[PDB]
């Protein structure tokens, strides 16, 4: 487009993220859709065990203050979740950071009650990896999916 | 006399005043040494955070970031992993000249 | 068209074993498995190139206007 | 551009009196009379020198016209004008580190002018420079002088004496 | 400082579907009414069918406000015990009087206590680690 | 704290199998992302020479024009690097191409009608009806005479076929060889392949003895596994003669007492050639251009 008045529609009328609901009955139409959501079950499964040199690299490559994705203008680590052998990190507790790093610091953690597509039984002995459950904004419990 | 400024290119706008938390732009680069010094970065005990990072494949571009804990800026630690990256081609050549020359 | 120099994926020279490769099959009968291998290929890559390939140069050889008949 | 016009009007022009060139440095180092009050105290807050952009650029010409105007302004009694012995050496050693923000040209000649006439002592801090350093509009305009020597040999007929030679 | 402290004895050691994560179950030997149910890394640090525990939860080491991987010199609560985690109770819950059963989110590892007189010293607190030695 | 100086008390080189065109060496606990590095180099920012530019003038054969330019870069011409300089292209052909940038060459193939007597075989039936790859001739172009007394540009295979001709067809060109890297294009490879892989190790976990032993070899390539008698039950001879294969994890009774898995920081370099340069060389034109590839970040001006 060619004028001001036009170049400002494009960016709060009409662009993408305004466009995340479809206007039928609220559905999403955004989201991944092959690639990730397979491969998401695997970072978010229990055996995922990160290495320090790892965990900043698996964060540093999907986030860049450089290109200014973040918002505390400084990547922020958590602390590994296996202290005395050796120190491992959890994909699990990636997700946690990187709900940490692309949202308002002003605002608190998020709590959220969710299933997923996976049943129970697929884990073992009925373990519950169904119940997604984000507390304080961290992937505390469950695995990401489709859903 | 001729300067290459263009080679270590320092972004600013994500850079922290003090230094211990600094911002590249490497072009001529992508995951050769990318890894290779992210590697040699992450054993130097000062610093905290060494990520690399490639916006886009196609060009060359190599986003790398040292942040550190203290007394020492981020670019003062990446000239001693580019030491530390040199010294270890000293170690390469001279184990691997020592055996062409022993059979 | 002919013999490929270089195989598709390894970076091995190839043209060079064409003509050469006939010379174990119209002469020694050998096998594929062993023809394949007496020259020196042994990665499949370039080892389905050698067994493979066309050759309809000859084919084209035939039609020359540069020549009387 | 206007105090780097400033700048150069008054270090390039000879048909001007001493006691006019007081007068800008009775309002132009006024003029840090009042920096020295009001904003000496944002760089506590988190921000760098980015914003004092405006602040260096007059800067630049009050060390221009020291880096050229030197043996103007004695007295019989071995003083200056001021105190122009004094006024330099307050402003840099401030917690603002002017020694980076002001070119390495212009403070190859503020140093060694200050060495002579013993102005300032700041060299071991010039030498404190490399462990402490978008940007081209802050390069170009401490190298863009408005009153430069002109290629021009034949417009100089009509601007031999009113134009300032080196020295 | 230390919320918990007991001594277990492993019965279920669950495979289950992982390579390096089995879900043990184990009860006391001191107290009768307690358990754990909890995962842990059996490749770092491998549990078999019949043997005892040391679960200790601790609050911290012997505030810090960073984690920076150990220098060399230092002393620590971790010193001692062979393997901890990191983790949080995300979950609160009693079956009956004195069967008050906790949960618990070792960075993505469930764990599970039950029991009497934990409602005294185990607060959902975001930093409660946890402990085995032996 | 990491010193460098530890590195080199853990990092060792077995040389196995050292040939003038392959060499099979180890490298004895390096980094995945060191000894990638190596392999990154070797690959592509090694220096090897070609030819990007065909001049033809003359062909009227049945392989065109384009194809025939396209297989005579793909050939590896026996040219060693550093005795040629780099070529700076931002300008035209009128310093371009030098002396001592460029070697040049030239084909002239004509084919003729033989007659010959008895199906009948084409290469006695015409003169000179295959272009062979032997047929680059070098033109001495300046002052590459005084010094190419010992290393003449031959091309380092020489029989690869160029084309066929029939009688009244000719092939006149010039070839001209570029210094160049493979990155560009993927006829500057200095290599057939520059490949690792990584040292397994096979852990027995329950004694396998007797005929659990013997039926043990079959699912193994065979000079690896030593099994003598209860005494001498098994043992592994060396899991470098054993690629994986992963066999005896098709088998139920052996799905369980094995475990097959990789010794992380033993690297089986094995280092092939296209024929320009030695193997041996050219892994030291990789420790020495990484050496000079931190030497441009570090004696450099941290911009801004
Ligand atoms: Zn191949």
């Amino acid at each position: 487009p060619q004028n001001e008045n036009a170049r400002a529609e494009a960016l709060n009328l009409a662009n993408t993220d305004s466009q995340y609901l479809t206007p039928t009955s609220g559905s999403p139409v955004r989201g991944l859709i092959q690639d990730h959501i397979s491969a998401g079950v695997w970072l978010t499964s229990k055996d995922s065990f990160f290495t320090r040199e790892q965990y900043q690299q698996y964060i540093y490559g999907c986030i860049r203050p450089e290109d200014g994705h973040t918002t505390r203008s400084k990547i922020v680590t958590l602390p590994p979740t296996i202290f005395k052998p050796y120190p491992l990190w959890t994909g699990k507790q990636i997700i946690t950071t990187v709900l940490l790093n692309v949202t308002p610091p002003d605002m608190p953690g998020i709590n959220l009650i969710s299933k997923n597509k996976i049943k129970n039984e697929y884990w073992g002995k009925g373990s519950l990896e169904n119940e997604v459950l984000f507390k304080d904004g961290a992937l505390l419990c469950g695995i990401l999916d489709k859903s | 006399e001729e300067p290459d400024r263009e080679k270590i290119k320092l972004l600013t706008q994500a850079t922290s005043e003090d230094g211990t938390s600094a911002s590249f732009q490497i072009v001529e680069e992508d995951h050769t040494l990318g890894n290779a010094l992210r590697y040699v970065i992450m054993k130097n005990p000062d610093v905290e955070f060494c990520g690399y990072s490639i916006p886009h494949p196609s060009e060359n571009l190599l986003n790398i970031r040292i942040q550190t804990y203290g007394e020492t800026t981020a670019v003062d630690a990446l000239q001693k992993g580019l030491k530390d990256l040199m010294d270890l081609c000293d170690v390469v050549e001279s184990k691997f000249t020592e055996k062409i020359k022993s059979m | 068209m002919i013999v490929p120099v270089r195989c598709f994926s390894c970076g091995k020279v190839v043209g060079d074993k064409w003509e050469s490769y006939l010379n174990l099959l119209q002469e020694d009968e050998l096998d594929e498995g062993t023809a394949l291998s007496r020259l020196g290929l042994k990665r499949y890559c370039c080892r389905r190139m050698i067994l493979t390939h066309v050759d309809l140069i000859e084919k084209f050889l035939r039609y020359n206007p540069l020549e009387k008949r | 551009k206007s105090l780097q016009y400033l700048g150069s009007y008054i270090a390039r022009a000879k048909k001007l009196s001493r006691t006019q060139i007081i007068f800008v440095a009775s309002y132009l180092t006024s003029w840090l009379n009042r920096y020295v009050i009001e904003r000496e105290e944002e760089v506590d807050q988190r921000g760098g020198m980015e914003r004092f952009k405006h602040f260096y650029a007059a800067f630049q010409a009050l060390c221009y016209i020291f880096c050229f105007r030197h043996n103007i302004f004695r007295d019989t009694d071995g003083n200056w004008e001021c105190e122009l012995d004094k006024f330099f050496q307050r402003m840099v050693i401030s917690k603002f580190n002017p020694l980076k923000f002001c070119n390495e040209n212009v403070m190859l000649m503020f140093a060694r002018i200050a060495q002579q006439e013993s102005v300032a002592y700041c060299f071991s801090i010039i030498e404190n420079n490399n462990n402490e350093r978008t940007r081209q509009q802050f390069i170009d305009l401490q190298s863009y002088f408005p009153y430069d020597p002109l290629f021009l040999k034949n417009y100089k007929i009509l601007m031999k004496e009113y134009y300032i030679e080196w020295s | 400082n230390t919320l918990f402290d007991d001594i277990f004895q492993v019965s279920e050691v669950d495979p289950g579907r992982y390579n390096k994560v089995c879900r043990i179950e184990a009860a006391s030997t001191t107290q009768d009414q307690c358990k754990l149910t909890l995962d842990i890394n059996v490749e770092l640090f491998p549990v078999a069918a019949q043997d005892s525990l040391t679960v200790t939860i601790a609050s911290s080491l012997n505030a810090t406000r960073s984690w920076r991987p150990p220098q060399a010199g230092d002393r620590s609560l971790a010193d001692d015990y062979d393997y901890v985690m990191y983790g949080t109770a995300y979950k609160f819950e009693e079956v009956s009087k004195d069967l008050i059963a906790v949960y618990y989110s070792f960075g993505g590892l469930l764990m599970r206590l039950e029991g009497n007189y934990r409602n005294l010293n185990n607060l959902k607190q975001e930093n409660a680690y946890l402990l085995i030695r032996r | 704290e990491w010193n460098v100086e530890k590195f080199k008390k853990d990092f060792e080189v077995n040389i196995s199998s050292l040939d003038a065109r392959e060499a099979n060496f180890d490298l004895i606990n390096i980094d995945t992302s060191i000894a990638n590095a190596f392999r990154r180099i070797m690959i592509s920012e090694v220096p090897s020479v070609a030819a990007e530019y065909v001049y033809f003038f003359n062909n009227t054969s049945v392989i065109q024009d384009e194809v025939l330019a396209h297989r005579i870069g793909l050939v590896p011409l026996k040219v060693d690097p550093d005795m040629l300089t780099w070529v700076d292209s931002n300008l035209p052909d009128d310093e371009k191409f030098t002396d001592e940038n460029t070697i040049v060459l030239s084909l002239n193939v004509k084919c003729t009608r033989n007659p010959d007597a008895p199906s009948t075989d084409p290469k006695e039936l015409y003169n000179n009806a295959h272009v062979y790859a032997r047929d680059l001739k070098f033109e001495p172009q300046g002052r590459q005479s005084t010094t190419f007394a010992d290393c003449p540009v031959v091309p380092a295979d020489p029989d690869i076929l160029l084309a066929k001709l029939r009688p009244g067809q000719e092939i006149s060109l010039k070839a001209h060889c570029i210094l160049g890297i493979g990155g560009d294009h993927a006829k500057f490879s200095p290599v057939s392949t520059a490949s690792y892989r990584l040292l397994p190790q096979i852990n027995i976990l329950q004694p396998i003895k007797g005929e659990s032993a013997r039926r043990f070899q079959k699912c193994f390539p065979p000079g690896v596994i030593g099994i003598d008698e209860g005494s001498d039950e098994a043992y592994v001879k060396d899991a470098r003669k054993d690629t994986v294969s992963r066999e005896v994890l098709r088998y139920e009774e052996f799905a369980d007492k094995v475990k097959l898995g990789r010794v992380r920081n033993h690297f089986i370099f094995n280092v092939e050639s296209a024929g320009a340069m030695t193997p041996e060389e050219i892994f030291f034109k990789s420790v020495r251009i990484l050496k000079n590839k931190a030497e441009y970040l570090k004696n450099c001006p941290i911009t801004q």
